[PDB]
RNA sequence: GGACAAAGAUAAAAACACAACGUAUGGCGAAACACGUCAUACAGAUCCGGUAGGUAGUCCGGACAUAAACAGCGGAGCGCUGUUUAUAAGUAACCUUCCUCCUUAGGUCGUCCAUUCUUUGUC
């Protein structure tokens, strides 16, 4: 029977300065092989911590690591802007060796109302057979919301994907931008398309809408 | 000095072979263990296989058993993975990294390489079609409006998005390319500017997308009435 | 006094040779497994009877314990239960008694200790 290790929280948000701990528990024992690393986007991961307390070569103090029966846990004494990043553990008592599911560790900020825009098909789109609606969700933070895409205010599932940008350097919120692919003719068929947002922020849903056909 | 240097991913067919390599210098594999892991886009690391010591003793997951083989030629210096009959949820970056020693670093995984991209995927490479997302007719909210353009239905990875030649690069959200139904990516890039400008100033987009040898500037500007 | 006899108490006591693979755990070797090495442990020298009175780590016979092979049961592999076999060569070799034409053998009889003192019966 493989080894399962349980990696929580999955996301964690906190503030330069913070004490942050993370756990995993493993479904039999694994001893003290368990190994914890660092991956930040783009980037291979870097390993933190060996034998499941010992520090790494090189690696700042702050991070330790600590064992509790099959429970282990990281922890940062005080969180540095460096030191948001995804964190792994992993288990190499037993082959095959398995990682947790990671904890994306974001910065802490205010709460912020999304900017929402609607562009409508462009008439290039329309020609080439295919069209796209694209709502912008503009500088919200937390990354928590919901788009409800309604065609002549009649709600519209399975046509819309969505994608999110990681935080922003600068003002550490998110942009999220929702894409409804509509056929040209289903697009021809229907005067009136909007963008519902619902976040925590926005007092009541804050809808941005247009018309086929219309400027 | 160490360093892992992982080679030979790309595109290959579902049911096609790959053969990946990695590369060591600053140490000699002989004396390491060496493991590759994955990492589906979007997704966590995943453990794939690991050679030891002075045995060649293979270990394999259960996602790549049967399929996947681990080898090292200790004169190139260089580890193996050869993937046969490879499928859509083989698409990848694979890692290859060294085991530590255990005195040193216990069983920790401490260099690894840069990885290299696997997509598996049946579709053939298309230049992106970019489309422009007109600003706000209506006065915007805020004083600053939203123009941007949409890099769709190309495949393979990457596209390079700038604007007005990279002159304007502050407020610009290039999106995560998200895989629709068809095989193909798209994404959205878009910049806030001020409102003011808008019947002003020409914004252009500058798409590239290398793989396909596209390079389209494409210019923004509000529509009629 | 000495002899024979029985019954007691006491003491004694087996030659030569006794091997070689390997397994497990842990440490170390650039070392999760394999490999090499080292340390430790295991690798029937348990119990009983007999062997014309006695002496057995090695006999003969049996039981038990432990290991291997085979059969059965439960959820190919894995774990147990039951049976068989094994647990040195060797009670081989030498010497020796008897028997048998397995006779250039096979079996079998021996190989060691049995001292000292007490009581009684009859000469
Ligand atoms: N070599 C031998 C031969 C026969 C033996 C017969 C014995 C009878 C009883 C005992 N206690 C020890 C014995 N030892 C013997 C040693
Ligand atoms: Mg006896
Ligand atoms: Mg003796
Ligand atoms: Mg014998």
């Amino acid at each position: 029977s493989d080894i399962q290790m349980t990696q929580s929280p999955s996301s964690l948000s906190a503030s330069v300065g913070d004490r942050v701990t993370i756990t995993c528990r493993a479904s039999q024992s694994v001893s003290s092989a368990v190994a914890w690393y660092q991956q930040k986007p783009g980037k291979a991961p870097k390993l933190l911590i060996y034998s499941a307390s010992s520090l790494y070569s090189g690696v700042p103090s702050r991070f330790s690591g600590s064992r509790s029966g099959t429970d282990f846990t990281l922890t940062i004494s005080s969180l540095q802007p460096e030191d948001f990043a995804t964190y792994y553990c992993q288990q190499s008592y037993s082959f095959p060796n398995t990682f947790g599911q990671g904890t994306k560790v974001e910065i802490k900020r205010t709460v912020a109302a999304p900017s929402v825009f609607i562009f409508p098909p462009s008439d290039e789109q329309l020609k080439s057979g295919t069209a796209s609606v694209v709502c912008l969700l503009n500088n919200f933070y937390p990354r928590e919301a919901k788009v409800q895409w309604k065609v002549d205010n009649a709600l519209q599932s399975g046509n819309s994907q969505e994608s999110v940008t990681e935080q922003d350097s600068k003002d550490s919120t998110y942009s999220l931008s929702s894409t409804l692919t509509l056929s040209k003719a289903d697009y021809e068929k229907h005067k009136v398309y909007a963008c519902e947002v619902t976040h925590q922020g926005l007092s009541s849903p804050v809808t941005k809408s247009f018309n086929r056909g219309e400027c | 000095e160490v360093q892992l240097v992982e080679s030979g991913g790309g595109l290959v067919q579902p049911g096609g072979s790959l053969r990946l390599s990695c590369a060591a210098s600053g140490f000699y594999i002989s004396y390491s263990s060496i493991h590759w892991v994955r990492q589906a886009p979007g997704k966590g690391l995943e453990w794939v296989a690991s050679i030891s010591p002075y045995s060649g003793s293979t270990y394999y997951a259960d996602s790549v058993k049967g399929r996947f083989t681990i080898s090292a030629d200790t004169s190139k210096n260089t580890a193996y993975l050869q993937m046969n009959s490879l499928r859509a949820e083989d698409t990848a970056v694979y890692y290859c990294a060294r085991q530590g020693y255990r005195r040193r670093s216990g069983r920790g995984f401490d260099y690894w390489g840069q990885g290299t991209l696997v997509t598996v995927s049946s579709a053939s490479t298309k230049g992106p079609s970019v489309f422009p997302l007109a600003p706000s007719s209506k006065s915007t909210s805020g004083g600053t409006a939203a123009l941007g353009c949409l890099v769709k239905d190309y495949f393979p990875e990457p596209v390079t998005v700038s604007w007005n030649s990279g002159a304007l690069t502050s407020g610009v959200h290039t999106f995560p390319a998200v895989l629709q139904s068809s095989g193909l990516y798209s994404l959205s890039s878009v910049v806030t500017v001020p409102s003011s400008s808008l019947g002003t100033q020409t914004y252009i987009c500058n798409v590239n997308h290398k793989p396909s040898n596209t390079k389209v500037d494409k210019k923004v500007e509000p529509k009629s009435c």
